[PDB]
């Protein structure tokens, strides 16, 4: 309808780069977590799993898991996995010391 | 072949951070070692893209 949406250059993946991540992915949820790591490494240094970030990940995920266009599928599979990955990473860091 | 664990991600990310700093400093030996340890966890075009194992020596 409205516009062409592209992400900022720094968060733009090539089709080749996307295919590669997918090929290593065990599931839609794992693909989502790999994408979090590749797109947003700043989120892991010294939460901001905010809506724009999550939507970008979902847009990539949908290229190969089109059922993720259903918001129920997104919320049942990918979104809890992303949040639990992110929580686990941060608690692991908190515990180091 | 396998789900990325948060442990793996953390190691991957620290390796890339340090490989970049090593490159900034000029220690290509350390950078090469670190980028490779990253590649072993989570291979991708950007990391494999060093390489740039240039020498002239």
């Amino acid at each position: 309808m409205v516009a062409k949406f592209q992400p900022p250059p720094e968060y733009q993946l090539t089709a080749a780069e996307l295919k590669q991540i997918v090929d290593q992915s065990l599931s839609g949820g794992d693909l989502a977590c790999r994408l979090l790591v590749q797109l947003f490494p700043e989120l892991f240094s010294d939460r901001k799993l905010e809506s724009l970030h999550l939507q970008l990940i979902r847009n990539y995920v949908e290229v190969y898991y089109p059922s993720v266009k259903d918001t129920a599928v997104w919320q049942a599979e990918c979104l809890p996995q992303l949040n639990d990955f992110f929580s686990r990473f941060w608690a692991q860091r908190e515990m180091e010391d | 072949a396998e789900a990325l664990s948060p442990e793996q991600a953390a190691h991957y990310l620290r390796y890339v951070k340090e490989a970049k700093e090593a490159t900034k400093n000029g220690d290509l030996e350390e950078a090469f070692k670190l980028f490779n340890l990253a590649k072993d966890i989570f291979p991708n075009e950007k990391v494999l893209s060093r390489i740039q194992k240039i020498q002239e020596a």
